């Protein structure tokens, strides 16, 4: 049994460990295909190889054995696991089994309970195959659906859905317990682009492919009609979701709700500073007084409503429009009182108006080095942060 | 309705039982992401060890 396709190499660059783990993985998958698929079918918890999934195939790789290594090696082995799952998909279809007429695809963001929902499905006499995998970039799924239709099999696509935040909590637990989490980059990518991929599938195949949903925010509510599935899944753009997830994993790390290892796996290869800089504070202002600071947002009706209040002593009265803040240029020093900060930004009132700093600066966390109400100078010498206090009594 | 759609709906009920019944949720989530079993892991070590370079 040969692999169904070639395994795409990723560029790891200077990390030679992952570059070697990738090559060991591709060699294994390519050369020991017969025996890998046999162990997948006859011996794993996979309904005799009918539950087909790239994640379950990762367990058959040596680099994936210890929980400590899984998050690190994941991206180096994944494509080998995915092509193995694709090969397995085809081998199950090759089995002449006239009774078995149904193929089910399960898709959704990591942490939404796709696999737990598949465990809760009871196999039937007509169930031929069950494939868990992303359908947000559906090019590869077109080939799978195509060869299901060639054999007059009934294709059903189940889109499991959940908020990014609740889904991210589920990956934290799964990482802490089993070393297997999910990156924010891929969580945002899947959730943002899944509506497009399902419509792409719907437009190409029509009624030949049945598309249903599971809303895990509404007590696992079944969604029959395709138009309702698209409304459920439309939970923001990739920029919004990635932005919200970036702020979430950072806030959870700063509060001590997750470890540094659970943070690094969730972050993955994202430059969080780059994400935070994209965040917009138009239609937003901070009102200061002797009691504290108050974040307010303005809606279309020209009304400010309170979003957040932080008690702080020693501040004068002021209104600061966060959308009109000048981005801090690198190299220079900005001296003034910190009027507001969050997971993304730090706002400092200088003599030349309100200045905005990114809360991270070259993997170095600015927000924790300053407090709201504190008078400080912030400057970066050779990409290295210098924060001095300017507090005095006289 | 097809068998598949019925199977999915029945899975959604057991997803709802996971929220109330805590003894059921721990029975489900124990296996899932654990890793290979000792029997499978024994077979795998022979497979990996027989094909080193
Ligand atoms: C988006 C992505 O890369 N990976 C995600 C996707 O895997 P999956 O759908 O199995 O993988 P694929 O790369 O989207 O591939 C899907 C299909 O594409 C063909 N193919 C894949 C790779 C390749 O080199 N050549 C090639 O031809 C092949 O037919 C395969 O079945 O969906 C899973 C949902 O259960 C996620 O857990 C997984 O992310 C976790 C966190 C992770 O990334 O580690």
């Amino acid at each position: 049994v040969k692999l169904s396709s070639d395994i795409n190499l990723r560029d790891f660059g200077n990390n030679e460990y992952l570059s070697s783990v990738q090559d060991e993985a591709i060699r294994f998958a390519t050369e020991q295909t017969d025996e890998i698929l046999s162990l997948y079918s006859q011996h794993a918890d996979t309904e005799g190889g009918r539950y087909v999934c790239a994640d379950t195939f990762k367990e058959l790789f040596p680099a994936f054995e210890n929980k400590e290594d899984r998050a690190t090696v994941n991206n180096a082995i994944h494509n080998s696991a995915a092509v193995l799952s694709s090969t397995q998909f085809d081998e199950v279809l090759k089995r002449d089994e006239p009774q078995k007429k149904e193929v089910i695809f399960v898709t959704g963001i990591p942490g939404s309970g796709k696999t737990s929902t598949v465990k809760n499905m009871m196999m039937q006499d007509t169930t031929k195959l069950l494939f868990e995998g992303q359908l947000a970039r559906p090019q590869s799924a077109f080939r799978k659906i195509e060869q299901c239709l060639e054999r007059n099999l009934e294709v059903t696509i189940v889109a499991v859905s959940m908020r990014a935040e609740r889904a991210s909590d589920n990956t934290y637990k799964r990482f802490n317990e089993y070393g297997r989490g999910a990156s924010i980059g891929i969580m945002a990518d899947i959730q943002a682009n899944l509506p497009d991929g399902l419509k792409q599938i719907r437009d190409k195949f029509g009624d030949a492919v049945k598309i249903v949903g599971i809303n895990q925010d509404r007590n696992s509510e079944f969604i029959d009609k395709f138009d309702d599935v698209i409304k459920m899944l439309s939970l923001g753009s990739q920029e919004q979701i990635l932005g919200r997830l970036a702020e979430k994993i950072q806030s959870d790390f700063d509060s001590g709700k997750i470890s540094r290892e659970c943070f690094n796996q969730a972050k993955g290869s994202m430059d969080l500073e780059s994400v935070f800089a994209k965040k917009e504070y138009s239609q937003q202002r901070v009102v200061t007084n002797s009691k504290g600071v108050t974040l307010e947002t303005k809606s279309a009706n020209e009304l400010w409503s309170k979003v957040e209040q932080i008690p702080v002593t020693g501040m004068k009265a002021g209104i600061y429009l966060l959308g009109q803040a000048k981005k801090a240029e690198t190299g220079q020093t900005y001296s003034g009182e910190i009027i507001y900060k969050d997971a993304a930004a730090v706002f400092q009132k200088t003599k030349n108006g309100l200045v905005r700093h990114n809360a991270t600066h070259n993997e170095e966390r600015l927000a924790k080095l300053v407090e709201i109400g504190q008078n400080v100078s912030i400057g970066s010498n050779k990409g290295k942060l210098i924060v001095k206090s300017l507090e005095y009594s006289a | 309705e097809s068998n598949a759609i019925r199977m999915i709906k029945e899975a959604c009920e057991k997803n709802r039982r996971m929220m109330t019944d805590e003894a059921f949720r721990k029975e489900v989530e124990k296996r899932l992401y654990a890793g290979p079993s000792p029997e499978l892991l024994a077979k795998l070590r022979v497979l990996w060890a027989a094909n080193k370079e």
